[PDB]
């Protein structure tokens, strides 16, 4: 039915966009700590 | 088995189930 | 109706995924925070 096919999409791509987001995250994230080291190192 | 159409067909008129 | 509470659960699930990613966010901002204090002294011992 459509209750039974609609939920199944989202709940899918819940686990992957979190994981994705995570990771884009972390990579902003890691660029402020490579920015504060770059100017400590000059 | 026989009704698994019928049922197919109230799922789908009448509407995580 | 039926399809409602389908799309209110796959919602839901979105919505952890959702409440997840800012989680990862806020620990990576915290876990960044952490490299800038061991590169701090690090730096400062070297």
């Amino acid at each position: 039915l459509a209750a039974e096919q609609e939920a199944q999409h989202i709940v899918a791509a819940a686990r992957n966009a979190k994981m994705a987001r995570l990771r884009q995250a972390k990579e902003e994230a890691e660029r402020e700590i490579a920015e504060h080291r770059a100017q400590v190192e000059r | 088995g026989e009704f698994f159409s019928s049922a197919l067909t109230s799922a789908a008129a009448q509407q995580k189930l | 109706m039926v399809r409602f509470i389908r799309q209110e659960a796959e919602e839901k699930a979105n919505e952890i995924s959702v409440s997840a990613e800012e989680e990862f966010n806020i620990e990576k901002l915290q876990l960044v925070e952490a490299e800038k204090k061991k590169i701090r002294q690090e730096y400062e011992r070297k």
